């Protein structure tokens, strides 16, 4: 057995940059015309799929943590690497990119450079108070 | 919609809840007490069995018994006594009409598994299930897919390192050293002072006393050599019978048990000393990235101090040019279950289940085949 969703019917099928973003316990699309423009109230998973000269595709997982983000979407966020990363039978690299301090490759995938914007999405996960 | 429950068994406490909440609803001591004095014509209108606080109040009629040993499940007829009071005294839900995830300790024996999934379908009729290893989860839970994690209960210490999602089963270590050892220990220093417990009754006490003072010395040698000077680190605790007690060196000469094992008597390497050691049988290619991501995991990590010792101890354990990170979330005594309700919660997480159908077709063996 395997994992499937249809967003990973579509990771990775060729060269380019994918971003979903954590919405509600789901993997989301993010909308092409906003890549770059991260919520930092969100957490969000990019694959960069890149071509090789031997004909095989090579991936990178990254899977970013806003500094304001729930933990249900941080550890989400993490999940998903995990599964994505195994549809793609294990080749994919995962990267952890925390708000501020994202590596040098992933800031490269944005040539005019990546946009930090405040909010996002609500969490799905209820609160549970301690006894009165 | 349909609700998915999370169980995390301990060896000393039960954590149980509902998939999507923030903490488990349920918990309780993992406790099974039965009639001390037995027969067929020896309390008839009375119950065969209690679970939980209502087996400690009843604990002068009982016998007291553990069902989990270090992390391990050991006694399958008090388990599902477990199991039937989460869900019916605890959760009040049906149990036929939830799929369940359960919690394992890491190394745990294939024939567990298989039977933890029987009693599920047979005993409970769940209509799913899913078994998941304590550690990694709460790995998950830091939103992190690798580092290696220190697990501490009540029974069992563990050191789980994990590369991009996956435990890494030739690197993990267990050491039998945990809350229930250090409460002990309490008990045996106190004594020291003048203070009389020794009974299962007394033990109880000691833990609340072991939860509120103690901490972990950054310096322990100073930290006694401070401790016989002033009356700085001497603190104040009211019994329940009103009676004021003053604690001292104790505060923090209980822990250092978790990092020189001797003191107990027990001739292991410390926490620190087997986390250099489980990093050192990983691939030299990944440690940067166990060392620089170091979770503390459950409810023996939570001693104040404990994370500034680590980070202490382990940068003298390694190369001198290691970054060295400990990580210690605040909701750490929860972490795994946390982790279980978030992973069940998951859109993707649905095919993941084990069906009842697929049960039926295949049998225990079933748990395996991911
Ligand atoms: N605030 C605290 N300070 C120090 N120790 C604590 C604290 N809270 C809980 N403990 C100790 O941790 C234990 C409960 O922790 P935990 O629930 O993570 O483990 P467990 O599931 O029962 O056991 P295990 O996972 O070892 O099988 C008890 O020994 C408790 O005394
Ligand atoms: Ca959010
Ligand atoms: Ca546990």
């Amino acid at each position: 057995s395997v994992v499937e969703h249809p967003e990973f019917l579509k990771a990775g099928k060729e060269p380019g940059l994918q971003i979903w973003r954590v919405e509600k316990f789901d993997l989301v699309p993010v909308p092409t015309n906003l890549y770059g423009d991260f919520f930092t109230g969100d957490a969000y998973v990019i694959l960069k799929t890149v071509q090789l000269r031997n004909g095989n595709l090579q991936y990178d997982l990254h899977y970013w943590l806003g500094n304001e983000c729930s933990q249900d979407e941080s550890g989400a966020a993490a999940i998903f690497t995990v599964q994505l990363d195994d549809y793609l039978n294990g080749r994919a690299v995962q990267h952890r990119e925390v708000q501020g301090f994202e590596s040098a490759t992933f800031l490269g995938y944005f040539k005019s450079g990546l946009k930090y914007k405040k909010g996002g999405v609500a969490s799905k996960l209820r609160k549970v108070a301690e006894q009165t | 919609e349909t609700t998915a429950l999370v169980c995390d068994n301990g060896s000393g406490l039960v954590k149980a809840g509902f998939a999507g909440d923030d903490a488990p609803r349920a918990v309780f001591p993992s406790i099974v007490g039965r009639p001390r004095h037995q027969g067929v014509m020896v309390g008839m209108g009375q119950k065969d069995s209690y679970v939980g606080d209502e087996a400690q109040s009843k604990r002068g009629i009982l016998t007291l018994k553990y069902p989990i040993e270090h992390g391990i499940i050991t006694n399958w007829d008090d388990m599902e006594k477990i199991w039937h009071h989460t869900f019916y005294n605890e959760l009040r839900v049906a149990p036929e009409e939830h799929p369940t995830l359960l919690t394992e300790a890491p190394l745990n024996p294939k024939a567990n598994r298989e039977k933890m999934t029987q009693i599920m379908f047979e005993t409970f009729n769940v209509p799913a299930m899913y078994v998941a290893i304590q550690a990694v989860l709460s790995l998950y839970a830091s939103g992190r897919t690798t580092g290696i994690v220190l697990d501490s209960g009540d029974g069992v210490t563990h050191n789980v390192p994990i590369y991009e999602g996956y435990a890494l089963p030739h690197a993990i270590m267990r050491l039998d050293l945990a809350g229930r050892d250090l409460t002990d220990y309490l008990m045996k220093i106190l004594t020291e002072r003048g203070y009389s417990f020794v009974t299962t009754a007394e033990r109880e006490i000691v833990r609340d006393i072991k939860e509120k003072l103690c901490y972990v010395a950054l310096d322990f040698e100073n930290e006694m050599a401070t401790a016989a000077s002033s009356s700085s680190l001497e603190k104040s605790y009211e019994l329940p019978d009103g009676q004021v007690i003053t604690i001292g060196n104790e505060r923090f000469r209980c822990p250092e048990t978790l990092f020189q094992p001797s003191f107990i008597g027990m001739e292991s390497a410390g926490i620190h000393e087997t986390t250099y050691n489980s990093i050192m049988k990983c691939d030299i290619d990944i440690r940067k990235d166990l060392y620089a991501n170091n979770v503390m995991s459950g409810g023996t990590t939570m001693y104040p101090g404990i994370a500034d010792r680590m980070q202490k101890e382990i940068t003298a354990l390694a190369p001198s040019t290691m970054k060295i990170k400990i990580i210690a979330p605040p909701e750490r005594k929860y972490s795994v279950w946390i982790g279980g309700s978030i992973l069940a919660s998951l859109s993707t997480f649905q095919q993941m289940w084990i069906t009842k159908q697929e049960y039926d077709e295949a049998g225990p063996s079933i748990v395996h085949r991911k």
